[PDB]
């Protein structure tokens, strides 16, 4: 806690404050570290308001466990599907896609993650009407492919007029930007709780390794700090306010010793929930759309299954 | 040391005090989060100090394509050329050589490199009205013996071949006396001579003209087909010393270059049965690239031999070629030959 | 609940901060800054500027961006061809990067692009400025001078054959002199140079805002001499891409890029493939290849986010990048 002010707990004073201070304790973790007979005591203050304060202090900022039947009830109508187009990870995610969790995609150059990204923008725009926020950071949107991918599913202007815009989109090309903009976003849902209609519901990154690329390197330790903390407040995001998260990133060393692994090294392999490996197909039926599709990382299902993906015949 | 002089906060130059930061120079070499590291301080302040760095080293003068147009005597190196001797092959280069960036000439043997090569040697002291640039020159010999009494000849022959100019101030011209020779024999002794030598010669002003005899015949001695690493590296680093060094002291640089065979089983050579040698590396250090051909009694049965002086590629020049011969004079274009 | 890690601070006053046990902004917002610097044994300035700087830090939707994106045009190539596989020229705030072996065209197609982006609305162009960043050497003023007039040619050829008022209304400002004034030339000859200059960049763009194409020809050859260590040319060209991508969609610019291609002997056949390592592959919106083939010269693109890949055919004539 900082400095004291009116209306944190009940029963509050600058005498308490001023001889807690004098004290070398201050914060609420060596207050609570420390024996509340202790300052009790020693400081010779009253127990009764002591002990209460204390109470009512790690009570309203604390987080009561609860119970595991009620939430799993809650959660049963809490979660949703949402569905891209293809059912390869379909039937291998206890079929359907899980609303709170943090999956990616991994893929090299003409890959097609964007693609993936754009496509499933689309279909959860238009089919299932609910806001989606969408954040580029390389220039790797444009507005005529999205115009392009809705005409293949629908025929009138009005359609798709009106789901162009319900798709919102932000362009950070710093990680600072783009806390500033998953902050907003948060707090701008967290006093949107009343309203029911017009909240995002999927969130989609375009490259995370763009923006934090240049920020590694060196022998220093500010850039993991800065990717760790991105993901947590991503995780976060997704857990508490149910909103599906996808991100993209690269592919490391593909020689002799490293395997074809994800890029941002191992401290960020522990971040998402299921991975996607994009690939292309080598010798006959090589090029077009034709894009083999991979599930590394699952943690519900058996992994290591290829299927295969097209796009340019696909919408 | 230098940085003294721009404005800033005491606290910022206090930490490149500490960090032990020199000039400019090392400021630009170190990135973002080098320079984030380094100082220990905010991000703005560092973008600040980047602006203020860069708007010292340079960015006062809004330079447009016009100051390049008509300002002629202000840039010379976009319009004043090095005349190769002879109208015909000036014609076909449109003047002569840049006095920016590297000009290759490339060819088999007894092709004719040799003898363009010092007629551009002596071509180099004549006044600028007649092509030259009232300076000396430096020859690299990097194969064999420096042909003395060819030299000798060709000065001898010289005011036989310059019809146009008048005589008078070519007996006060000292052609001997202007032209400086060095020789080397492995792939690090050019590389120091180029570090080293070269730069005293062309700061002084003696000579504005550096020609290496054989850049592939050092090159062509020590790395095999399965050492191309430091090979290209060796070529980087030779190639951007003598960018640097002709940029700056507004100096042309011939290279002269051997040629290997296709051997068919690209680079844009189809049906030609030759390419320059030293692979692509090599040839992304170039400007002008020249091609100097001879066709054997096969094709040469009329008599005399044929040579064809064709140009490759050229930022401002099209695909062309001419016709020459070598006589006791020196190198002259055949009148009525360039192809279009 | 914001940590302070996620705010531009430095890492100092982070560093005390967190040691006082402070670990939200919205607490620090109201605290008076007399017993903020007494607690935490800091300053007045100090703890202004991480005010000021914690309290400073639109809503467009995709029919936005598509209006925006219809309203502003694309700069023509006079390739009919590659207009149309690119889907109708150079676009707008993206990144292009063209490679290809050396004589193959590229400073033509740069040296056309600056030419063509100054064509009048009425004809189809963008009406815009061009800034000419040269790492090489290799601008000659001969040669944009040849396009130029070849240009205003074709341009006084098309109005006459319209036969519209308005056409030759824009014509007399369209003048040899006027146009060749409008493309601002630089030169850096050591990556440094370049970087600074990147780094002066946005002031320029912001005194001269109708500029609407930034050329950098040449990245390849600043980075690929003199550096043994791999790590900062990584760290440098990321950066680089980072700030030449932020540049075009903050000032609505088509930065274009040159790049070289390097030989890697794949199997037992050597075939091309661009430089720069394979993570410098998709730093591009756009990525183009020029072929040889047998005496052909083919403009094949490789990455795009719109269109799918094909090849086409193109030459150089005396005027310029043309089709056939
Ligand atoms: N790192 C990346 N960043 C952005 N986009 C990427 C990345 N890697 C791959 N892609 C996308 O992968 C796609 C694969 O190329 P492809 O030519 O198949 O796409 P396309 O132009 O959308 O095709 P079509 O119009 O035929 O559907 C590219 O369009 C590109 O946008
Ligand atoms: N009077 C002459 N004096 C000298 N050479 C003459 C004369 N007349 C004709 N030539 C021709 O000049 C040519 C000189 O060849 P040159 O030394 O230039 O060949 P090169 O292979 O390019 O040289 P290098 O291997 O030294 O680079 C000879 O092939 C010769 O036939
Ligand atoms: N005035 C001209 N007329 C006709 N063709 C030309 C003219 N100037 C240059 N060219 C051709 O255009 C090509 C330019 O290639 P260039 O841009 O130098 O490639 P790079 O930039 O990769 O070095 C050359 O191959 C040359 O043949
Ligand atoms: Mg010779
Ligand atoms: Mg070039």
């Amino acid at each position: 806690m900082g400095v004291l002010r009116v209306g944190l707990c009940p029963g509050l004073t600058e005498e308490m404050i001023q001889l807690l201070r004098s004290h070398r304790i201050k914060t609420v973790v060596d207050l609570v570290s420390a024996d509340l007979e202790e300052v009790a005591q020693k400081c010779g203050l009253s127990y009764k308001a002591l002990v209460a304060l204390r109470r009512v202090l790690l009570a309203q900022f604390s987080a009561f466990p609860v119970n595991g039947a009620d939430l799993y009830e809650e959660l049963k109508t809490s979660t949703a599907i949402l569905s891209t187009g293809i059912g390869s990870l379909d039937k291998l995610l206890d079929a359907g896609l899980y609303t709170g969790e943090v999956t990616e995609i991994v893929g090299g150059p003409g890959s097609g993650k964007t693609q993936v990204c754009l496509c499933m923008a689309a279909n959860v725009a238009h089919g299932l009407q609910q806001n989606v926020l969408y954040v580029d950071s390389n220039g790797g949107l444009t507005a005529s492919r999205l115009l392009q991918l809705l005409q293949a599913k629908t025929q009138d202007e009005e359609e798709q007029a009106e789901a162009l815009r319900r798709i919102q989109v932000v362009h950070a090309f710093d990680i600072f930007q783009m806390l500033d903009v998953l902050q907003e976003l948060r707090g701008t849902v967290a006093q949107q709780v009343t309203g029911s209609s017009g909240t995002v519901k999927v969130v989609v990154v375009d490259s995370v390794t763009a923006v934090v690329s240049p920020l590694l390197g060196g022998q220093q330790r500010e850039g993991l700090a800065l990717m760790m903390q991105l993901a947590r407040e991503l995780k976060t995001l997704a857990r508490d306010l149910g909103m599906a998260v996808v991100v993209t990133n690269h592919i490391t060393r593909d020689r002799d010793s490293g395997r074809l692994k994800p890029a941002l090294g191992r401290s960020w392999s522990f971040v998402p929930s299921t991975r996607i490996l994009l690939d292309t197909i080598e010798g006959a039926g090589a090029s077009g759309g034709r894009r083999m599709a991979c599930l590394a990382k699952s943690s519900r299902q058996p992994t290591g299954f290829q299927e295969m993906v097209d796009i340019g015949t696909w919408g | 040391m230098d940085l003294d002089l721009l404005d800033l906060n005491p606290r910022i130059i206090a930490a490149i005090k500490k960090a032990k930061l020199k000039s400019v120079k090392e400021v630009l070499h170190f990135s973002g989060p080098d320079l984030k590291r380094l100082t220990n301080l905010s991000s703005p302040e560092v973008w600040h100090l980047l602006r203020t760095a860069s708007l010292h080293l340079r960015g006062s003068s809004i330079l447009t394509a016009l100051q390049l147009h008509q300002q002629k005597e202000r840039f010379p190196t976009q319009h004043q050329r090095l005349s190769l001797g002879c109208p015909v092959l000036d014609a076909l280069l449109r003047g002569g050589l840049p006095l920016d960036g590297i000009t290759e000439l490339a060819g088999r043997s007894s092709a004719g490199k040799t003898q363009l090569a010092l007629q551009l040697c002596l071509a180099v002291q004549f006044p600028r009205q007649h092509g030259g640039l009232e300076a000396g020159a430096v020859y690299i010999c990097t194969e064999d013996a420096f042909p003395h009494k060819r030299l000798q000849q060709l000065m001898a022959q010289q005011p036989r071949l310059r019809t146009d100019v008048p005589g008078e101030l070519l007996q006060k011209l000292r052609f001997g006396s202007q032209i400086f020779i060095e020789h080397v024999a492995d792939v690090d002794t050019l590389l120091e001579c180029v570090n080293k030598k070269v730069p005293v010669l062309l700061s002084r002003g003696m000579a504005r003209l550096v020609v290496i005899d054989s850049v592939a015949a050092p090159f062509r001695c020590e790395f095999d087909s399965q050492a191309s690493a430091p090979r290209a590296r060796h070529l980087q680093s030779l190639g951007a010393t003598l960018r640097e060094l002709s940029s700056a002291f507004q100096s042309p640089v011939l290279c002269i270059n051997q040629v290997t065979e296709a051997m068919e089983e690209p680079l844009g050579f189809w049906d030609e049965r030759v390419s320059p040698a030293l692979g692509i590396t090599w040839a992304n250090q170039l400007l002008v690239r020249l091609l100097a051909d001879r066709l054997r009694e096969e094709e040469a049965a009329l008599g005399c031999p044929a040579r064809t002086l064709r140009v490759l590629s050229a930022p401002h020049l099209p695909p062309s070629s001419c016709s020459y011969t070598i006589s006791a004079e020196g190198v002259r274009g055949t009148p009525g030959t360039q192809s279009h | 609940q914001r940590d302070l890690v996620s705010f531009p601070l430095s890492p100092a006053v982070r560093v005390k901060l967190v040691s006082a046990g402070f670990q939200t902004a919205e607490e620090l917002l109201e605290v008076k800054p007399s017993e903020l610097s007494k607690e935490v044994g800091i300053s007045k300035a100090e703890a202004l500027e991480t005010l000021q700087i914690i309290r400073r830090e639109k809503k467009c939707t995709a029919l936005e961006l598509l209006e925006q994106e219809h309203t502003q045009g694309f700069i023509i190539t006079f390739c009919s061809a590659l207009d149309d596989i690119l889907g109708g020229g150079v676009p707008l705030m993206k990144t292009t990067e063209i490679c290809g072996a050396p004589g193959v065209g590229k400073t033509q197609l740069c040296m056309q692009l600056a030419v063509d982006v100054q064509i009048p609305e009425c004809f189809g162009g963008v009406a815009g400025e061009a800034v000419f960043i040269d790492t090489e050497g290799s601008f000659m003023v001969d040669r944009v001078v040849d396009l130029a007039t070849a240009c205003i040619q074709h341009l006084q050829l098309i109005a006459e054959k319209h036969k519209g008022e308005e056409h030759r209304k824009a014509l007399e400002d369209f003048t040899l002199d006027n146009i060749l004034s409008h493309i601002y030339y630089f030169r850096c000859r050591d990556y440094t140079e370049l970087l600074a200059q990147v780094y002066l960049l946005p002031d320029f763009l912001s005194e001269h805002s109708k500029v609407r194409l930034v050329i950098v020809d040449g990245i390849a050859f600043p980075f690929r001499h003199d550096l043994d260590d791999l790590s900062l040319r990584t760290r440098l060209l990321n950066g680089l891409a980072q700030q030449m991508i932020s540049l075009a969609n903050n000032h609505r610019l088509a930065v274009i890029l040159t790049n070289q291609m390097t030989t890697k002997i794949d199997r037992n056949q050597a075939l091309l493939v661009p430089a720069l390592g394979e993570s410098w592959g998709h730093a591009a919106t756009i990525r183009l290849i020029f072929h040889w083939d047998r005496k052909q010269r083919l403009a094949t693109l490789y990455k795009s986010p719109s269109q799918k890949e094909c090849t086409v055919l193109f030459q150089i004539k005396p005027q310029g990048f043309r089709d056939t």
